[PDB]
């Protein structure tokens, strides 16, 4: 197994299970949010992260963290600070930061 | 609905 595969799978599973994860489980639907991709140039979501993980795309923990940050940051970039989406992003990020920081090998990345 | 800020 990849040196980070197990840690990444565990964190991703927890993210997907999280109360605040629902908006981020799949790519944003263009028919429901017609201008989304006009603004967000590096889209990301948890199903994409799962597919990347399974496709051996996360050799460096840094790449996984980058993708998690696209989910949170893209969300706060597109949505108003007073919206539920902004709140979910903040909550899921706080959770993510704690989950990674608590693994000593990756604490330097948070 | 989700919409640009």
């Amino acid at each position: 197994r990849g040196p980070h595969d197990a840690a990444i799978q565990n964190i991703l599973t927890e993210l997907q299970n999280h109360a605040a994860a629902w908006p981020f489980l799949q790519p944003v639907n263009k028919e429901e949010v017609p201008d989304y991709y006009d603004f967000i140039k590096e889209p990301m979501d948890l199903s994409t992260m799962e597919i990347k993980l399974e496709s051996n795309k996360y050799q460096k923990m840094e790449d996984f963290i980058y993708d998690a940050r696209l989910v949170f940051n893209n969300c706060r970039m597109y949505n108003g600070e007073n919206t539920s989406y902004y709140k979910y992003a903040n909550r899921l990020e706080k959770f993510f930061n704690n989950k990674v920081k608590e693994i000593p090998e990756y604490s330097h990345l948070i | 609905a989700k919409r640009h800020r």
